[PDB]
RNA sequence: UUUU
RNA sequence: UACCUUGAGGUGGUA
RNA sequence: GGCUAAUCCCCCAUGUGGACCCGCCCCUUGGGGUGUGUCCAAAGGGCUUUGCCCGCUUCCGGAUGGGCCCGCGUCCCAUCAGCUAGUUGGUGGGGUAAUGGCCCACCAAGGCGACGACGGGUAGCCGGUCUGAGAGGAUGGCCGGCCACAGGGGCACUGAGACACGGGCCCCACUCCUACGGGAGGCAGCAGUUAGGAAUCUUCCGCAAUGGGCGCAAGCCUGACGGAGCGACGCCGCUUGGAGGAAGAAGCCCUUCGGGGUGUAAACUCCUGAACCCGGGACGAAACCCCCGACGAGGGGACUGACGGUACCGGGGUAAUAGCGCCGGCCAACUCCGUGCCAGCAGCCGCGGUAAUACGGAGGGCGCGAGCGUUACCCGGAUUCACUGGGCGUAAAGGGCGUGUAGGCGGCCUGGGGCGUCCCAUGUGAAAGACCACGGCUCAACCGUGGGGGAGCGUGGGAUACGCUCAGGCUAGACG
């Protein structure tokens, strides 16, 4: 499985707002919103200077805990990124940004990534026409991420693609709200992403 | 007696043969003498059969009896046509 | 049990006995020819070489001798005869040697 | 008897510079001369000339240094910070053009002896040859 | 050494000595307890350690530790060894896996259970 | 191509057969130093044409016997026991470096 | 006197 | 097995 | 003992041709030609019956497979240093397809070794696999190549081929049958049993596909193979839900008794809907064959799937497994209680003798997640056998000193050779694997296609600075 469980708690341990719920994580309640100290009976006591190790560990977690990927898949992706040409850190981020569940998130078809994931495993999504239920499916550039007609009439899809009206979307993407379909234009350039993660430190957690 | 037959290279349920010249007594998937083509029985791609009439014609011209299936495939690729 | 291949065996035995016999004559005559030659009896020493020759090639017909095996025998034989007749011999019937 | 004359010269030079000598003599040999020819061109030495010490042929090697420095120990930086003999009698070292090394990302040189003559790694690479990797210098 | 000398003798490769003649370089070897008994620690420890003399199937007779708050082994208890020295009992170089054979697991063990071989209590 | 080797004849003691000591040179696979190894070949000398000290070429050939698969192709340079000597002395050194000790 |  | 005495012990003392 | 057929065996003939002796020619190891002499061939069958098919004989060549030989490379111990009689070579002979002490007779007295013979230990080798920055270390299971073996040992027969796993003979051990004389056996084939062990599966389906043997063909045979089964053993993919939800339930835990924690976690509302059900339902399979055409090219037609009612498609539809390790430092995660050098922990350092973040438990936390730990083993870190890449005054390490053999190393100038070395071209470097790219299965694992690199070695040509060799010269080393 993929975690399942107290999530606005990961937010707290990482000491930063991770959006693993879309809505509410914006309301005056993401907990990170008033109660920023890590979970557990100790979160409020003064913290001790973290070991360089602790930093990268926490840093890697932050980044992975964002896409909801398992250490297993996360690790494999990073290894693939390393072996590949181009600045690994960059490549890594892009590769993560290429997961279908994620695209479904960037396009707004879903509120959060977890929700997005379920919309994929439940066949509500389509790629270039044929449906794909693989959260980890990698999207190439030019592919059409969409909603399957048989699903376009679902209350969730409605609220979601509606709230998306007028709302702008990532420059490496494109969205046609009425057609409930979008396009993966380009691998997001590192600068396009604004993740609260210093990936250089992640590359280092995996060098040790 | 050298031959021109198929060699199994796909994977379970994903068969992919290699039209190949070889000594009749060798394992079917063993050390062949020369590969002279390939063939995908399920035509998973527009390119499920390639031969090399030139080479096929060489081996044929020097013994090499082809399996019935290989013969079939070879024919389909214009190996014997003369018109 | 019973794997009808015992047949192949049965046959091998018959074949063995057939080869055996053929070779035996070849030897006997060869020796015989070699013997008369080493005695100067040219006319018939050759007479028999000729038979030995025939019997050899003949054996090589099927699979008794076969090969260059036949040839060796023929060779070594003519070899020893012509040479032994180097005792005044003088090939008569030349029933095999080309002088 | 000198065991490895090239190594001798390499060392005589090394030593003499550590005490900032003006020049320094080394028993002469075509081959040593040939290397000097490079040390000079590459600009590691103010050059060299042939002298005749006590009746025998030597080679004055005029050394070069940087300028006087600030603070304590005003001794100049060395032009020749490093000069190592590589191939040696009893462990000769050869390389193909593909194996000629690159001394200090190019900031230095390697002097190898080839059938096209004594060349730097640049020159060797150019003429497309390889040979006995004589020494390293930077 | 000179290169010529290396050419003549070369370097000697490092041989690795086993710390677990559980023979066959097997991961575990089974045997039978010859004896069961307490033992006194060394250096600066003090206690009554539980050990065992085991007649091994690898044709060996060795002493093995019995980890846990309490066991149930006797002069004829079949046991499975795993190898792991007890820093305090010179001579003990193997542990007895609990939960295997006549060696019951550790009763009322709530935490590191997979070790000490004790099934997850039906807690609720 | 039938192999061709060069060496010194270090033994005449055989009928129609000479022992040719062939020296070989090459870089050590790990230490680089160019090392020199060698090997004795029993070559075929039909007309006992070659003698001790004869540098000769040896040619890969059809087995003449066991332990004998080369014929002497030709004579490179004649006479020169300087080599036969090195060899002979090296063999003599073995003399007694056993339970006692050879001779220096 | 053992151990800190 | 308990108290003396140790920080806790050994020995030793008091039943 | 008797009868009998043939593509069974034999004799004569024909001699394209071929084999052998002798001579000669060209070649050069036994290659090719030629002359005389000698010797040597065959099988018939089927018919859409005067022709065509299958087949037979001799010869030359092709193709594929293979034998033999050679250079180089291939683990540990020198507490193994001397070894050798078919032993090394020779002449002749035997033997084979063929070279050869392969074997024999005869003669010679040789052959091998510190560059490690001989002996002992261990071990199938490789493509590759794992690790490593690399050099290197370790390894050789699956797959592919080669080798060897088939109860242990020896042997030959038959054959193009075996010294023959499911052929033969003999000796040995064991098992079985035995009218005690004598017989039968050989799963290191698939599956299965039992024994050993920490431990390794189904006495399964099918011959449909690929491949093989025999057959003109139909077709037969195929535990090879193609599939299914069992085991988280591995890898990859997927789920146990998604959004909302209190300044915050209860319980449990801590408490400076104010409160803090588990916690948006649960409850609960709304949404989707793994399982499960209904319907449909596959590629893998078009050849062989038959018909037309000349049994050719070419066109036409028919038969055929174990997997499988499986994959996949459509419809319906349920909130629907979580565990394991760890929290003194190394090393990410801390408090209460219990215990009292006990019971216990422990990879190393160490922790427990009444305040223990180290013992057991609990709350809480970190890590990973159908796994998580443990044990064993390999490489790493370990420049800790140091080639890259170490050392030896006192840390471990200079031999008690000399003389000197082998060996390693070698001053200046010139010339020859061109062995080392360097360069160009070319051959080789199988496939798989690895790397790159693209492509097929919804993804991936897995697989397909294409691309690129590559040391080593062979061949041809070239260079000559350095090393080497030969020749000449010198005087600075050395010696007198
Ligand atoms: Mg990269
Ligand atoms: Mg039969
Ligand atoms: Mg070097
Ligand atoms: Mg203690
Ligand atoms: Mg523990
Ligand atoms: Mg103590
Ligand atoms: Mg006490
Ligand atoms: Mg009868
Ligand atoms: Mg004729
Ligand atoms: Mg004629
Ligand atoms: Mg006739
Ligand atoms: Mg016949
Ligand atoms: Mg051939
Ligand atoms: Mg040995
Ligand atoms: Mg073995
Ligand atoms: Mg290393
Ligand atoms: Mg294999
Ligand atoms: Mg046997
Ligand atoms: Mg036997
Ligand atoms: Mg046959
Ligand atoms: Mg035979
Ligand atoms: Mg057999
Ligand atoms: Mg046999
Ligand atoms: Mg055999
Ligand atoms: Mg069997
Ligand atoms: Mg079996
Ligand atoms: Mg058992
Ligand atoms: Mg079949
Ligand atoms: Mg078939
Ligand atoms: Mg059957
Ligand atoms: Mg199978
Ligand atoms: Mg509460
Ligand atoms: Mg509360
Ligand atoms: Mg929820
Ligand atoms: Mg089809
Ligand atoms: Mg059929
Ligand atoms: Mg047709
Ligand atoms: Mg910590
Ligand atoms: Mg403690
Ligand atoms: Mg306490
Ligand atoms: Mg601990
Ligand atoms: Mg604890
Ligand atoms: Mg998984
Ligand atoms: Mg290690
Ligand atoms: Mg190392
Ligand atoms: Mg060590
Ligand atoms: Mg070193
Ligand atoms: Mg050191
Ligand atoms: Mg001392
Ligand atoms: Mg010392
Ligand atoms: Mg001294
Ligand atoms: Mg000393
Ligand atoms: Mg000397
Ligand atoms: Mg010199
Ligand atoms: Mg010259
Ligand atoms: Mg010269
Ligand atoms: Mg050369
Ligand atoms: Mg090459
Ligand atoms: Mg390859
Ligand atoms: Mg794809
Ligand atoms: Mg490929
Ligand atoms: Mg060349
Ligand atoms: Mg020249
Ligand atoms: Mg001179
Ligand atoms: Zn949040």
């Amino acid at each position: 499985g993929r975690y399942i469980g107290p999530v606005c708690r990961l937010c707290r341990r990482e000491g930063v707002k991770l959006y693993l719920k879309g809505e509410r994580c914006y309301s005056p309640k993401c907990a990170m919103e008033r109660r920023p100290y890590p979970p557990g009976q100790h979160g409020q006591k003064r913290a001790r200077r973290p070991s360089d190790y602790a930093v990268r560990l926490r840093e890697k977690q932050k980044l992975r805990r964002i896409y909801g990927i398992s250490e297993r898949q996360f690790r494999n992706l990073f290894e693939e990124a390393s072996k590949k040409k181009g600045v690994t850190g960059s490549v890594f981020l892009g590769l993560l940004e290429s997961r279908l569940d994620n695209v479904v998130y960037r396009l707004g078809f879903a509120v959060s990534r977890r929700q997005a994931r379920q919309l994929v495993r439940h066949g509500h999504i389509t790629v270039n026409g044929r449906r794909v239920d693989l959260p980890s499916y990698r999207v190439r550039p030019g592919d059409e991420i969409a909603v399957a007609e048989k699903s376009r009439n679902l209350e969730l899809i409605r609220q979601n693609l509606e709230a998306m009206k007028g709302r702008k979307v990532g420059p490496w993407l494109s969205l046609d709200v009425e057609g409930m379909k979008g396009k993966f234009l380009r691998l997001p350039d590192r600068e396009d992403l604004a993740l609260p993660v210093n990936e250089q430190l992640v590359i280092e957690f995996y060098s040790r | 007696m050298v031959k021109i037959r198929l060699a199994r290279f796909g994977s379970k349920h994903n068969p992919h043969y290699r039209i190949v010249v070889t000594d009749a007594r060798r394992k079917r998937d063993g050390k062949y003498i020369e590969k002279i083509g390939y063939y995908d029985p399920r035509k998973t791609t527009p390119d499920w059969l390639k031969v090399d009439v030139e080479r096929a014609r060489y081996w044929l011209s020097v013994g090499a009896q082809p399996t019935d299936t290989a013969r079939r495939l070879l024919r389909q690729a214009g190996v014997f046509r003369q018109e | 049990r019973n794997l009808s291949a015992l047949k192949r065996h049965r046959q091998s035995l018959k074949r063995r006995l057939r080869n055996k016999a053929k070779k035996s004559a070849i030897k006997t005559l060869s020796k015989k020819a070699i013997q008369l030659a080493q005695e100067g009896k040219a006319e018939e020493a050759l007479k028999i070489m000729r038979k030995a020759e025939s019997l050899i090639d003949k054996a090589a017909k099927g699979s008794t001798l076969h090969k260059n095996a036949a040839a060796r025998r023929k060779s070594r034989l003519m070899r020893k005869v012509r040479q032994l007749l180097e005792a005044a011999g003088a090939p008569l019937i030349g029933g095999g040697l080309s002088a | 008897m000198l065991t490895d004359p090239i190594a001798d010269m390499l060392t005589r030079i090394r030593n003499a510079t550590r005490v900032y000598k003006e020049s320094t003599d080394v028993p002469a040999s075509r081959f040593k001369e040939e290397i000097l020819r490079i040390l000079a061109r590459e600009g590691f030495i103010k050059g060299y000339e042939r002298v005749d010490v006590d009746g025998k042929p030597y080679l004055r090697v005029y050394l070069k240094y940087g300028p006087r420095r600030q603070g304590p120990d005003p001794r100049p930086e060395q032009v020749i910070h490093h000069i190592r003999r590589i191939s040696k009698p009893g462990r000769r070292v050869y390389v193909g053009v593909k194996e000629i090394p690159r001394v200090r990302r190019g900031l230095g040189i390697a002097i190898l002896s080839t059938s096209k003559g004594v060349l730097t790694d640049r020159e060797a690479r150019k003429l497309g040859v390889g040979g006995e990797l004589i020494c390293e210098v930077w | 050494p000179t290169i010529n000398q290396l050419v003549r003798k070369g370097r000697e490769k490092v041989r690795k000595k086993s710390k677990v003649p559980a023979l066959k370089g097997a991961p575990f070897r089974r045997g039978v307890c010859t004896v069961v008994r307490t033992v006194t620690p060394k250096k600066p420890n003090s206690a009554l350690r539980k050990v065992a003399k085991v007649r091994l199937t690898s044709g060996y007779e060795v002493t093995a530790y019995i980890p846990g708050e309490g066991h149930n082994l006797q002069e004829h208890s079949v046991v499975l060894i795993r190898g792991g020295r007890v820093k305090d009992l010179p001579g003990v170089r193997y542990h007895i896996v609990r939960g295997v054979y006549d060696a019951a697991g550790v009763k009322d063990r709530k935490k590191s259970r997979s070790k000490y071989g004790t099934k997850k209590p039906k807690e609720a | 191509p039938k192999k061709v080797l060069t060496g010194v004849v270090v033994s005449d003691k055989m009928q129609k057969t000479v022992t040719v000591l062939v020296e070989r040179q090459f870089p050590h696979p790990l230490y680089g130093k160019v090392i020199k190894r060698s090997k004795k070949y029993l070559a075929h000398d039909p007309e006992e044409k070659y003698k001790l000290g004869d540098v000769v070429e040896i040619i890969e050939s059809r087995p003449i016997s066991k332990r004998k698969r080369f014929r002497v192709l030709r004579l490179v340079e004649s006479g020169r026991m300087d080599l036969v000597e090195k060899y002979l002395i090296r063999r003599q050194n073995y003399q007694s470096l056993s339970k006692r000790g050879g001779k220096a």
